[PDB]
RNA sequence: AUGAUCAGAUACCGUCGUAGUCUUAACCAUAAACUAUGCCGACUAGGGAUCGGGUGGUGUUUUUUUAAUGACCCACUCGGCACCUUACGAGAAAUCAAAGUCUUUGGGUUCUGGGGGGAGUAUGGUCGCAAGGCUGAAACUUAAAGGAAUUGACGGAAGGG
C-alpha cells in the first residue's frame, strides 16, 4: 500500500503489535484487586507478579509466579483495577 | 562455480557433524552428506513364499521382515544407480519420485 | 507502397499525427519504421563498426557480422540499433531499421542564465550497460563535446553542443558503451526538476480522438 | 459522482449471495486486498459485496468510455468463463478470446491473431497471465475478475469475486455486460431488469 | 561504512594506511628503494 | 550502534521516495532533523510533517509528495569556508539552477544560497534536490 | 523550461503519474492512461467526457495500481466506500 | 506409413475455410469441385487434398476441429447455445447464510429474506 | 613384513603389523579452521513451515464425567536455524532479502589486496624440546595468468532413438 494514515492506526492493528512497536509504547499489563477467602482485605496485585504475593491478614497466597502472567489461586475473586 | 546452495550436504548451524561409514566401501562420510536409504524386505523374497507357507507347522503365520538403513557415499551411490546426475534445472527438486 | 498495419501507422499515413512529440507524450509503441522516417525525414545515420561473431560447429566456425548503427537528427532525437546477420549489407540495412525504431527525445538545457537556445544538458545523468558506466555533465558554452569518438558522434547526432563526460569500466567494449550512453541521454527526460513541478491536464490520446481511422 | 440509482439493489444482492460471489479465498490473502469483510470460523474469508458492486460499476464506466466497442477484449482460458466471455462478446461489441491465448498477439504485429485493444478484461490473472504480461508491453489497461489470493500485478481494476465457482464467474460477466449496455443506452430501463437470464452465462459439462 | 575510517580526527590512520599501501606499487617501491642506483647496470643513467 | 540519527532519517526518507510511498515514520527525531525538514519543506520538497511526542525522543511522520530525488547527509561535518561552498555545490548538485546544500552555520541551519546572502559559513550537514 | 524572454523551449513537457507524481517516460511501455466515462442525470455515459488517470509502469509492476486507482477514484467522488485511509 | 504432409494438410484446411458450404462428405464430388476452383499441378496431389478434405468434413459433423476459423462455423455454434433453462439456478422460489454474511448485509443497509445457519470449524 | 596385479608397481586389492588411535600432566597453535561472505546500527518484497518464550481463544483431548494441568488446534507476537517465490534493486555473470538502499558516489569502525612467476622462497628477528609457527623481500623473468558464462569436440558418465 502506498497511502496510509500512520498517525491514526486502527485499534485492532495496534492491538496486534508488540508493546514496543506501537506508535507510543505502553504496557499491556495491569493491576488487579484480589480478595482472599474469609477476611475481606482487598489487596492490589500486579498481573505479571514474579512474587508469591500474600494478604497481610493470613498466609492465603494469592498468586504464584510463572513465565508470564501470575496464576491466581483458586478461591479468589479478582477485579481488573 | 558453486554448484549447490546447500554445498552438497545438509549443515546449517553446526560446524561439525559426526561421520558414518559407507556400507559398500567403508568410506568415511558426514551423516548429513550421506545418501541414506531404508531397505525393508520380507525375508523369504516372494519366490519361496508358497513353499514355506505350505511347509509351516503353523497356519496364519506372519512371514516377518528385515529392516536396514543403508548409508552410501556419493561415489558408491552414483555407481550403484541409486542417485544419478540430473539437469541444472532439475537438481533443485527435493521430492522423491 | 507502405500499406501499414498498426493503428498508429494508419494515423501517421492519414496525416492525423504531424509530430513525434505526440508519440513521446502518449508513450505510443512504434513498430513500423515508416512512421519514424515520415515524421522525421531529416535524420541521418552512421555505422559505428562491423565485428564478426562466431559459432563453433562440427567442422569450423559459422561466422556472422554485427553492425552498430546510430541514427539521429541534430536537434533532439537519436536511435541506436545493433544487428547480427550473415551479410554485412543486410546487417547495416536492418540496423538502420532498428535504430529508427528506437528513437527517443533528449532534454537539452542551460549551464546558466538561460540566454540563448539550450546548448547543454539540464542535469547530470548516468547510464550503465555491462560494466560500463557513462556519466554526462553540463558544460559551459564553447566547451564542445568532451568525449571519446563514438559517444562524441552519438552526442553530436543528438543535438548537444557541449557536455563533459566521465566513463567507468571496460569502455573498449563499444556496443556496451554506446548502450550506456544511450541510457544516459534517455534519462534526461526522466529527471524531474522544479520547472516540471507544475501540474498538467493529462491530454487525451490520439488513438481515441481518431479511433475510426483504424482498420475498422 | 453517480445519481444513486447505481446503488446495490436488493435484487442484485440476491443474485450475488445466491451465486456465492461473497465466498472468498482461504486464509491465503494477498496483502493488496482490503476488500475482505471479516472471516468465517471455517478459515474461509468473506468478500464485501458492496465493494464488488462499486468496482463492477467502475469497470463498466471504463468499458463504456471506449469509442469503438470492438476494441474491448475479453479473455478466459478457464472453461468456466469461456461461455461467459462469448456471451459478453455477443451482447457487446467486444471481441472474445476464449481458450488459448497464443503468445505474441499484442506484440508481433505480423501474427494472424494480432489485436490492438484499448482495454483487456481477464477472468483469472493467474491463469491468463500471458495476456496481462503482453498488455504490459504495449500500454493496455487490464481489468481482472480477482479473488482474495490472485496475483494482482499489472492489474488496474480488480473486481473481487469468488472465481472458484461456476455461477459466480458467469454472474460477474453477466452483470458487467448488463451495466455497460445500460450506460451505453441499449438498455434504457435502469431500474427494470434484463430479459436475458444470468443462467445463460454458465458452464455446461460436455 | 565503506572500509576506511571517516571521522573528522582520523587523518593519521588514513596517512599511515596510504603509506603502507603505497609500498604495494611497482614504480613507487622501485624509486624509494633505489634499485636503479644499486641493482642496475647503467646505474640509473640513460646511456653508457 | 546509532551514531547519526539524521543520516537514518534521510535514508528512511530516500527509501520511502524510491518505493513511491507518500509517508514515512522517522525515529528518533532530533532538533537537527526538525530544522533539516523545515529547510526541505520551505523549498517544497516534502510537505507537512508531524512530531509525535512519546516521552523518549519523539517520532516524526513526514508526508511525501513526488518532488524529491535524493536527500543525503554528508558525514563527517566538514568545516567549510566560503570558497568551499562553491566547490561543494559543484561536486554534489545535479545542476547550477536547482538543488540545495544544507549547512549548519552559526546563524542557524540554512541552505547554501541563503548562506551566500547572509555571507556566513560553517559545517556541512547534507543536501537536497 | 524557457529562455531569457519567454519562448518555451523543452518541447514535450511530459506527463506525470497520477499516483506517485513521477515522470512517465517516452518508452515506459507498462504505463497506462485510464479514461472513466462521465454520467449526466439519466444513467447514460457521455461520449468524449472523461475523468482521466495516468498510472506509471512502476506502480503497475509492484501490484499497487489497483489501490492507487481506488484512492484516486474515491477522492474524485466516483467511488463511495472502497478506499480507507486508516489501513 | 500414410501420414499426410503440410501441403495436403494445409491447403485442405485453407480450402475448407472458404468453401465449406459447397463441398460434401463424398470424395468424388469433392475431387471434382476442387479441380476447377483451385490450381493443383498434378492429379496425385489433387487426389490427396480432396481425400483429406473429405476426411476433415466428417470430423466437422461431430464437434469442432482445432485450427479452422471461418466466421460461419462459430456463429452457428453460437446460435444453438441458449438451452432456455427452466428456472434460474440462482433463484430459490421457496436464502441461506452464515453469521458473517448476515452482518455483512446488515452493514450494507439492505433487508432481504435470509436464513442464518452456523458454519463451524 | 608379506601375497597378488603389472612391462615395471616397496601403489591401488588381500593377510598381519610398530608408532599412533584412548587417558593424565605438559607443549604445539595450524586446516578447503568455509557460509571461501568482519563486527555494530537503520531502512527496503511477499509467503508457508519449524525451534524456544509469552498472550488470546466459552477451541479438541486426557484426568476427579464438570476443573487447573499436560498434549494438540486456530490467531497474534518476540528471538532463532533455515526454505520458497519475485526482482524493487544489485552484479561480469553464476547468482544475492543481502552480495540492495553504490557516479543521484559520505551511518560507525577494524583488517587485508594492487598482473603471473621467482615465493610463503632467502635473510634477520621472535616463539617452540623438536617438527615447525608468526613476520617476510629482492635480483631476475614474463604478455598474459585468472573469473563467469556460451557454442563445439570428447568422456573407461547417465538416458533415449
Ligand atoms: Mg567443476
Ligand atoms: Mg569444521
Ligand atoms: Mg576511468
Ligand atoms: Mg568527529
Ligand atoms: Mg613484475
Ligand atoms: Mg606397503
Ligand atoms: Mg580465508
Ligand atoms: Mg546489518
Ligand atoms: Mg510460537
Ligand atoms: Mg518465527
Ligand atoms: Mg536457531
Ligand atoms: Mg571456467
Amino acid at each position: 500500500v502506498l497511502v496510509q494514515d500512520l498517525l491514526h492506526p486502527t485499534a485492532a492493528s495496534e492491538a496486534r503489535k508488540h508493546k514496543l512497536k506501537t506508535l507510543v509504547q505502553g504496557p499491556r499489563s495491569y493491576f488487579l484487586d484480589v480478595k482472599c477467602p474469609g477476611c475481606l482485605n482487598i489487596t492490589t496485585v500486579f498481573s505479571h507478579a514474579q512474587t508469591a504475593v500474600t494478604c497481610e491478614s493470613c498466609s492465603t497466597i494469592l498468586c504464584t509466579p510463572t513465565g508470564g502472567k501470575a496464576k491466581l489461586s483458586e478461591g479468589t475473586s479478582f477485579r481488573r483495577k | 562455480p558453486k554448484k549447490r546452495a546447500s554445498n552438497g550436504r545438509n549443515k546449517k548451524g553446526r560446524g561439525h557433524v559426526k561421520p558414518v561409514r559407507c556400507v559398500n566401501c567403508s568410506k568415511s562420510i558426514p551423516k548429513d552428506k550421506a545418501i541414506k536409504r531404508m531397505a525393508i524386505r520380507n525375508i523369504v523374497e516372494a519366490a519361496a513364499v508358497r513353499d514355506l507357507s505350505e511347509a509351516s507347522v503353523y497356519p496364519e503365520y506372519a512371514l516377518p521382515k528385515t529392516y536396514n538403513k543403508l548409508h552410501y557415499c556419493v561415489s558408491c551411490a552414483i555407481h550403484a544407480r541409486i542417485v544419478r546426475v540430473r539437469s541444472r534445472e532439475d537438481r533443485k527438486n527435493r521430492a522423491p519420485p | 507502397g507502405w500499406v501499414p498495419v498498426t493503428k498508429l501507422g494508419r494515423l501517421v499515413k492519414a496525416g492525423k499525427i504531424t509530430t513525434i512529440e505526440e508519440i513521446f507524450l502518449h508513450s505510443l509503441p512504434v513498430k513500423e519504421f515508416q512512421i519514424i522516417d515520415t515524421l522525421l525525414p531529416g535524420l541521418q545515420d552512421e555505422v559505428m563498426n562491423i565485428k564478426p561473431v562466431q559459432k563453433q560447429t562440427r567442422a569450423g566456425q559459422r561466422t556472422r557480422f554485427k553492425a552498430v548503427v546510430v541514427v539521429g537528427d541534430s536537434n533532439g532525437h537519436v536511435g541506436l540499433g545493433i544487428k547480427t546477420a550473415k551479410e554485412v549489407a543486410g546487417a547495416i540495412r536492418a540496423g538502420i531499421i532498428i535504430a529508427k525504431l528506437s528513437v527517443i527525445p533528449i532534454r537539452r538545457g542551460y549551464w546558466g542564465t538561460n540566454l540563448g537556445q539550450p546548448h547543454s544538458l539540464a542535469t547530470k545523468t548516468t547510464g550503465k550497460c555491462g560494466s560500463v558506466t557513462v556519466r554526462l555533465i553540463p558544460a559551459p558554452r564553447g566547451s564542445g563535446i568532451v568525449a571519446s569518438p563514438a559517444v562524441k558522434k552519438l552526442l553530436q547526432l543528438a543535438g548537444v553542443e557541449d557536455v563533459y563526460t566521465q566513463s567507468n569500466g571496460k569502455t573498449r567494449t563499444l556496443e556496451n558503451t554506446l548502450k550506456a550512453a544511450f541510457v544516459a541521454i534517455g534519462n534526461t527526460y526522466g529527471f524531474l526538476t522544479p520547472n516540471l513541478w507544475a501540474e498538467q491536464p493529462l491530454p487525451v490520446s490520439p488513438l481515441d480522438i481518431y479511433s475510426d481511422e483504424a482498420s475498422a | 459522482s453517480l445519481p444513486a440509482t447505481f446503488d446495490l439493489t436488493p435484487e442484485d444482492a440476491q443474485l450475488l449471495l445466491a451465486a456465492n460471489t461473497h465466498l472468498g479465498a482461504r486464509n491465503v490473502q494477498v496483502h493488496q486486498e482490503p476488500y475482505v469483510f471479516n472471516a468465517r470460523p471455517d478459515g474461509v474469508h468473506v468478500i464485501n459485496v458492496g465493494k464488488t458492486w462499486e468496482k463492477l460499476v467502475l469497470a463498466a464506466r471504463i468499458i463504456a468510455a471506449i469509442p469503438n466497442p470492438e476494441d474491448v477484449v475479453a479473455i478466459s482460458s478457464r472453461t468456466f468463463g469461456q461461455r461467459a466471455v462469448l456471451k459478453f462478446a455477443a451482447h457487446t461489441g467486444a471481441t472474445p478470446i476464449a481458450g488459448r491465448f497464443t503468445p505474441g498477439s499484442f506484440t508481433n504485429y505480423i501474427t494472424r491473431s494480432f489485436k490492438e485493444p484499448r482495454l483487456v478484461i481477464v477472468t483469472d490473472p493467474r491463469s491468463d497471465a500471458q495476456a496481462i504480461k503482453e498488455a504490459s508491453y504495449v500500454n493496455i489497461p487490464v481489468i481482472a475478475l480477482t479473488d482474495l489470493d490472485s496475483p494482482s500485478e499489472f492489474v488496474d481494476v480488480a473486481i473481487p469475486c469468488n472465481n472458484r465457482g461456476k455461477h459466480s464467474i458467469g454472474l460477474i460477466w453477466y452483470l458487467l455486460a448488463r451495466e455497460v449496455l445500460r450506460l451505453r443506452g441499449a438498455l434504457v430501463d435502469r431500474t427494470q431488469p434484463w430479459s436475458i437470464m444470468p443462467d445463460l452465462y454458465f458452464y455446461r459439462d460436455p | 561504512g565503506k572500509g576506511k575510517p571517516r571521522g573528522l580526527n582520523s587523518a593519521r590512520k588514513l596517512r599511515v594506511h596510504r603509506r603502507n599501501n603505497r609500498w604495494a606499487e611497482n614504480n613507487y617501491k622501485k624509486r624509494l628503494l633505489g634499485t636503479a642506483f644499486k641493482s642496475s647496470p647503467f646505474g640509473g643513467s640513460s646511456h653508457a | 550502534t546509532r551514531s547519526s540519527v539524521l543520516a537514518d532519517a534521510l535514508n528512511a526518507i530516500n527509501n520511502a521516495e524510491k518505493t513511491g510511498k507518500r509517508q514515512v515514520l522517522i525515529r528518533p527525531s532530533s532538533k537537527v532533523i526538525i530544522k533539516f525538514l523545515q529547510v526541505m519543506q520551505k523549498h517544497g520538497y516534502i510537505g507537512e510533517f508531524e512530531y509525535i511526542d512519546d516521552h523518549r525522543s519523539g517520532k516524526i511522520v513526514v508526508q511525501l509528495n513526488g518532488r524529491l530525488n535524493k536527500c543525503g547527509v554528508i558525514s563527517p561535518r566538514f568545516n567549510v569556508k566560503i570558497g568551499d561552498i562553491e566547490k561543494w555545490t559543484a561536486n554534489l548538485l545535479p545542476a547550477r539552477q536547482f538543488g540545495y546544500v544544507i549547512l549548519t552555520t552559526s546563524a542557524g541551519i540554512m541552505d547554501h544560497e541563503e548562506a551566500r546572502r547572509k555571507h556566513v559559513s560553517g559545517k556541512i550537514l547534507g543536501f537536497v534536490y | 523550461m524557457e529562455n531569457d524572454k519567454g519562448q518555451l523551449v523543452e518541447l514535450y513537457v511530459p506527463r506525470k503519474c497520477s499516483a506517485t507524481n513521477r515522470i512517465i517516460k517516452a518508452d515506459d511501455h507498462a504505463s497506462v492512461q485510464i479514461n472513466v466515462a462521465k454520467v449526466d442525470e439519466e444513467g447514460r455515459a457521455i461520449p468524449g467526457e472523461y475523468v482521466t488517470y495516468a498510472l506509471s509502469g512502476y506502480v503497475r509492476s509492484r501490484g499497487e495500481s489497483d489501490d492507487s486507482l481506488n484512492r484516486l477514484a474515491q477522492n474524485d467522488g466516483l467511488l463511495k466506500n472502497v478506499w480507507s485511509y486508516s489501513r | 506409413g500414410r501420414v499426410r504432409t503440410k501441403t495436403v494438410k494445409r491447403a485442405s484446411k485453407a480450402l475448407i475455410e472458404r468453401y465449406y458450404p459447397k463441398l460434401t462428405l463424398d470424395f468424388q464430388t469433392n475431387k471434382r469441385l476442387c479441380d476447377e476452383i483451385a490450381t493443383i499441378q498434378s492429379k496425385r496431389l489433387r487426389n490427396k487434398i480432396a481425400g483429406y478434405t473429405t476426411h476433415l468434413m466428417k470430423r466437422i459433423q461431430k464437434g469442432p476441429v482445432r485450427g479452422i476459423s471461418f466466421k460461419l462455423q462459430e456463429e452457428e455454434r453460437e446460435r444453438k447455445d441458449q438451452y432456455v433453462p427452466e428456472v434460474s439456478a440462482l433463484d430459490l422460489s421457496r436464502l441461506n447464510v452464515d453469521n458473517q454474511t448476515s452482518d455483512l448485509v446488515k452493514s450494507l443497509g439492505l433487508k432481504l429474506p435470509l436464513s442464518v445457519i452456523n458454519v463451524s470449524a
